[PDB]
């Protein structure tokens, strides 16, 4: 569960566990 | 980018306010100044409008104002205790009827807003306090008893099984409990205030006590009556994460006195009873 | 609306629901001095927005039997910050202005205020040989002179409003730039006027250059007159330019 | 007053002395009286502020009642302005009471650091808004000789807070029970 | 290359020094030696230039030398004790003013610049001592009130809920707290010092103490009272982090005697306030 | 040649016929406020020549036994045209400067004064605890002050010049823009110093930016002791830029 | 002389005798009198040091005083010269006074290991730096027969510290309250 | 949130937090 | 800070901290 990005600067936005509520603070807008 | 929004989370450069522009003297018939506040519109006059200003680029940011990070602090909301006194078996447990509004300090942050859709970390920090010299070994049991589930009423009621029911098992020295929530309204967000009861009769109830029914937090000292008596105090900490708020209103501007009501209590002499400070006069800065 | 006018001079925005449009002297809007006209050879200071603003003067008060009131400028704003202590520091100024006269009574109050600018208005004395208006007299700052209260001096000015205080008829100020203040249509008078002289820069301290003149020719009359009504002058210094720099000047 | 709507008006009237003060307070966004305003509350959840002010009035008087008032932002370094001119002298707007209602005097950031402190500290506090009597109140007979005049306060595009804090402007001094 | 940057701060290796090249015997007009100190620049001679030097190939590096290296080390800036003595209500929470002042050894190295701009990291090392033999449990709290948020008077005031400011819990067992803190600052430094005042009056303040305020940190034991009494001691360690600093100074060539001010105290020797030590004469090496 | 220099500000030239070259603090040279560093949004006033010239101060005598002078900037410049009349009327002010130190004698005199530009000199007490320098006295005007004369008062500032007036060693004020003054090699000394502070604009009324330290490290000695051998000090702001104007501040 | 700013300059006057010894330190630049120069100070937050050092000195004699001096500097094995002639076999500069008031000695790295410690050391000890009238101080009648002379220290392009430590030439021997 | 070089040597400067303050002391020059 | 290597069999070779000192055991010859 990662939200692999590129550039190289590669982002890894991972969910540990399989609830969304399980996630951290949101992102902004 | 996806990159490019990451280094704008780490610097905090999201939302950015925009710059004042070079402005200069002016002479027209169109008066921006002049407005009129019955229209319920706030005036949209800038001070490039009023004086003549300089270009000047701003840095500052929004992100630190959003609502995500107004709401978005755990603050305590409930001390639970368990005293062991004279009689393990009547103290060792104990249940709460769930709610968030006992702690002023995020309660207050909350009713800034009319409805709120979340989802919940809640963070346990219990403390447990040598009464008669040693701790043994502590083990707490926290159990959510949803609205329905049968409530515990000793120290071992078959309740404790919690063979559905959410239990979170804590051992004395291992780090603080931790879990999350997904948002649990049965409707599409949280009342903050509700302008309606659960009947229509004299003696029906009024306010969020009849839609914000969350059920009951039980809690008991897993481990067995010891010779030393403890004092566990349970202080539970709430934060809301992946936040909606709608339709701002104002804030309370007077204490608390009860839980899901805007009751409040006036002295005879008001200016007390709220953050305003008498002036001495008009001209008195 | 052309009923309504904003204007804004560096820190000051002057607002007016009820104006007779705006008056530009001669046509020709306040500009910095050129290359082609200027004889002064140092470089001019020009403090902009900190002496361009608006500075509002002592109010009046408009009755019955007021006869007038004069001001002149530079002297005026003499004591006015920024823009007063350059007319002292250097010996050469330049400026141009936007007066702003404020008048308001009700819809139940009549009465009219002729508002000159003259250039150049030098002032006469009466019935005293060739004695001539004393500087003193001639620059009495912010305060201005209230026409018919002054207990006569040998160097005092003329009084007479309606010979303009120099020997020519009242009526015919109107050659000059000027607009009235009709209880009735406006509450206010607005007057741009650019530097006029026949030198491009002079001293602020011995030549005032344009003359502010107010004279009631319809007379204030209500059915309510207990209600003070004032008359209040804002002026703003327009490419306040100063040059020679030097200590500075104290008069008297 | 406090306790009452008239706490949030103030009167004008016809006036015997020239150029009289109407009213003098702080510009410092969390401070009394603009403290409990909305902007004022949200301002005490953080340390920092900055950005421009937008303080709006509105007249309540007749149709036929005329006003010219001078509204007056006096940046820091100096105490606040003892008269007209000594205010004048400073950011201003002069408001000419007419068909429209309500005007808006802005009070520029002008600060020497890029942030302030929220909270009352001497070496941030913004300056002062004064309110004088441009020329006077105004009316024609059998029409009331007072009138109440309205107050309100916002923040421009480039108002911003910072570090978020608890507030002081509201507190719990006992448990809050069911 | 990102990685041969890698291996060079691996090896601290970024900022290497000029290597020494062989020189030969000289006669000229043009005498490096000679110079003039009153220009205020310093004369920029080399060895080559007075002596016959060989060829050497310099392996030292200016790394460890750096601004980030030389305030990047965790010294202790406060001491904060809790002593439980007769009293637990009283004794068992309390507040700290906030600064980087208490402390010579990290004073005395901010001060060599005049102003600095850093993120911090706060390390805590809490320990308590058993003053009648057990501890029991013991969780601490500390909350960050910055200046203006309500400083609690009673180790349950309502402030200790920590709504919105930022508190941190620790428990004892567990690993020493720590966390990261951005460039504070209203400026874009802040100031190691400062010629100014708050006022302009013989009773305005001078100094730091008028720029510098950086709130209060308030603490308390979470465990409710005890049997056994205990005194926890929390040193608190600060690290600059990312630092820039502008316009060196004087070193601190005398005790320092209170914060945020420069004064200092002379005994009637003088020469027993600084570290200069009295020579026997000129030529007594 | 090296020798010489001329420097022109505004309407004044100054000229040195023995200097140690010159020196320019950190290597930058004044400049004005951009929009990327400002944060005040009201457009600067900017009086170019008529502040940025050359204001000499008082003449001090130096002496056998002279410990030292201060001054404080912009306090120095407090009352000095134009410049001094732009720090009352505004909250925030701006400037760089070129501080030029004169002092001639003879072939046959000898004597060396160390002349130090600090950056927030903030002074010390002596044996008082933590009662701290009071405003008056660090704001002495273009007096300065004298090392060694003042009749102790509670508030008042260390007068040790061997610790820098704030707990250092003398010996290390070279790491600060400056120069000496060796009377067997130059006559003068002059230091042009950027505007230096944490925010780009603050109030000039309660802030000293810089400091200028002058001590005579190596004492004044001649054969001719009754030939008196002043100590002249000539300041001129550079790119002086103020903001939020109003009425004028009085100190005291 | 402590605490006096005559602690910082070195007379110099006619000589009866030749070649007289003028002054004597060691060349350690954490060791005394260099300890609290700026550059003796950062190496006190350090262990080890290495690379060149740059002695300067300023003449703050009359335009017509002359002088000759010899600056030496005596690598380490051999204890501080007793003489002129001894202290000349060794690194040195002849200092000729004349219209540029100052010149410079530079004392090379010339060590076994490639650091020494900062903190006096016997093993690492750096030698010594000696000055001595290499004619004499001369001046024409009715001028001052003695001058005074600065001397400055700072290092060269392959000067280097290493191993940050805690310094010793400062200290806290109470607390520092508010 | 890593900047991955390469070389094969490839270096993993990762941030394990959202805020810049969090991450470790910085490079030099 | 890894020394990845491939065959498949991908060796990786991490450093953890900055410092050449905090690596273990070096190689043979
Ligand atoms: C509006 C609104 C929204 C909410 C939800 C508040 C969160 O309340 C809780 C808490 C604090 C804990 C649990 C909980 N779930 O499992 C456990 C266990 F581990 F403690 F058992 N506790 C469940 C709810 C709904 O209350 N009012
Ligand atoms: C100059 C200058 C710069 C600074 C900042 C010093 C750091 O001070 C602190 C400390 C030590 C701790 C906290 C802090 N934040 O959260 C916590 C908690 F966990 F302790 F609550 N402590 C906040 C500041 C500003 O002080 N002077
Ligand atoms: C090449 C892969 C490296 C394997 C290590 C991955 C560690 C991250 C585990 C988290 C996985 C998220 C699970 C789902 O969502
Ligand atoms: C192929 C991916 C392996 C997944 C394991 C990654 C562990 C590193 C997590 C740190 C991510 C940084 C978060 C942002 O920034
Ligand atoms: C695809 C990448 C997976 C991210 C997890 C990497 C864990 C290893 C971290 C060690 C990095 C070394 C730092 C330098 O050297
Ligand atoms: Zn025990
Ligand atoms: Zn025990």
């Amino acid at each position: 569960g990662a939200q692999v990005s590129r550039q190289s600067l590669n982002y890894f936005n991972i969910n540990y566990f399989k609830d969304a509520a399980s996630s951290g603070a949101s992102r902004l807008d | 980018n996806p990159v490019e929004r990451y280094v704008d989370e780490v610097l905090n450069e999201v939302l950015v306010v925009p710059n004042i522009n070079q402005s200069h003297p002016t002479t027209s018939n169109a008066a921006p100044v002049l407005d009129a506040a019955e229209t319920g519109h706030t005036n949209k006059i800038q001070p490039e409008d009023t004086i003549e200003t300089r270009y000047v680029q701003s840095s500052q940011t929004l992100d630190e104002m959003s609502v995500e990070s107004f709401l978005g602090r755990s603050g305590c909301i409930h001390e639970s205790v368990l005293d062991i006194v004279d009689n393990y078996n009547d103290q060792s447990f104990t249940k709460w009827n769930i709610n968030l509004q006992e702690m002023a300090q995020i309660r207050r942050k909350f009713e800034m807003f009319t409805y709120a859709r979340f989802d919940s970390e809640i963070t346990m920090v219990p403390s447990v306090a040598a009464k008669d010299g040693h701790i043994g070994h502590i083990v707490m049991q926290y159990m959510y008893v949803p609205p329905g589930a049968p409530i515990p009423t000793t120290r071992d009621d078959y309740a404790w099984q919690s063979g559905t029911n959410a239990s979170v098992f804590w051992q004395h020295g291992q780090p603080f409990p931790r879990f999350s929530l997904p948002f649990l309204s049965i409707a599409s967000a949280y009342y903050m205030f509700y302008d309606g009861y659960d009947g229509d009769t004299y003696k029906s109830r009024y306010g969020t006590v009849v839609t914000n029914d969350m059920g009951t937090l039980c809690s008991r000292i897993v481990t067995s009556e010891q010779l030393h008596k403890v004092k566990v105090v349970t202080r539970i900490y709430h934060k809301a994460k992946h936040t909606k708020a709608w339709c701002p209103r104002p804030p309370r501007a007077v204490q608390y006195s009860h839980t899901h009501t805007t009751n409040y209590k006036l002295s005879s002499e008001v200016h007390n009873d709220v953050a305003i400070r008498p002036r001495t006069n008009l001209t008195t800065v | 609306s052309d009923r309504i006018i904003q204007i804004t001079r560096g820190d000051s925005t002057i607002t007016s629901q009820d104006v007779a449009n705006a008056v530009v002297g001669y046509g020709v809007w306040p500009h910095y001095l050129t290359p082609q006209d200027a004889t002064a050879i140092d470089k001019p200071t020009q403090p902009d927005t900190s002496s361009n603003r608006f500075y509002t003067l002592d109010s009046k008060m408009w009755n019955s039997t007021s006869k007038g009131w004069w001001w002149k400028l530079p002297d005026a704003l003499k004591d006015m910050g920024i823009f007063g202590e350059n007319m002292f520091y250097h010996f050469l100024g330049r400026s141009g202005y936007t007066v702003h006269v404020q008048c308001n009574a009700s819809k139940f109050h009549q009465g009219t205020l002729l508002v000159v600018m003259i250039p150049e208005h030098q002032l006469a004395t009466v019935n005293k040989g060739n004695v001539n208006a004393g500087y003193k007299y001639t620059h009495p700052g912010e305060a201005g002179r209230e026409v018919g209260t002054q207990v006569e001096n040998e160097k005092q000015p003329s009084d007479d409003n309606w010979l303009n205080f120099d020997g020519t008829l009242l009526g015919n100020l109107l050659i000059f730039p000027h607009q009235f203040i009709n209880l009735r249509s406006n509450n206010s008078a607005t007057l741009i006027v650019p530097y006029v002289n026949a030198v491009p820069m002079d001293s602020m301290v011995r030549h005032n250059n344009w003359s502010l003149v107010i004279i009631p020719v319809c007379q204030l009359q209500s059915n309510n007159i207990s209600n003070i009504v004032p008359i209040t002058v804002s002026i703003s210094p327009m490419c306040a330019e100063f040059s020679g720099a030097r200590a500075k000047t104290v008069v008297q | 007053n406090i306790g009452n709507v008239s706490m949030y008006t103030v009167t004008l009237s016809p006036q015997t002395k020239l150029a009289e003060e109407i009213f003098a307070i702080k510009v410092d966004i969390a401070s009394h009286p603009l403290a409990t305003t909305l902007i004022g509350e949200i301002a005490s959840y953080f340390t920092h502020w900055t950005g421009s002010l937008r303080f709006s009035f509105m007249f309540c008087g007749t149709a036929n009642t005329t006003l010219k008032v001078l509204l007056a932002y006096t940046p820091p370094g100096i105490g606040k302005p003892r008269s007209r001119k000594e205010a004048m002298l400073g950011t201003h707007v002069v408001w000419d009471v007419g068909l429209q209602s309500t005007v808006s005097l802005v009070v520029p950031w002008i600060s020497a650091s890029q942030y302030r402190f929220t909270t009352p500290d001497t070496y941030s506090s913004a300056g002062y808004i004064t309110c004088w009597y441009q020329t006077n109140f105004v009316v024609p007979p059998n029409t009331p000789n007072t009138a109440e005049m309205l107050c309100f306060v916002s923040g421009c595009k480039d108002f911003c807070l910072r570090m978020a804090r608890d507030t002081d402007l509201h507190k719990q001094t006992g448990p809050i029970t069911q």
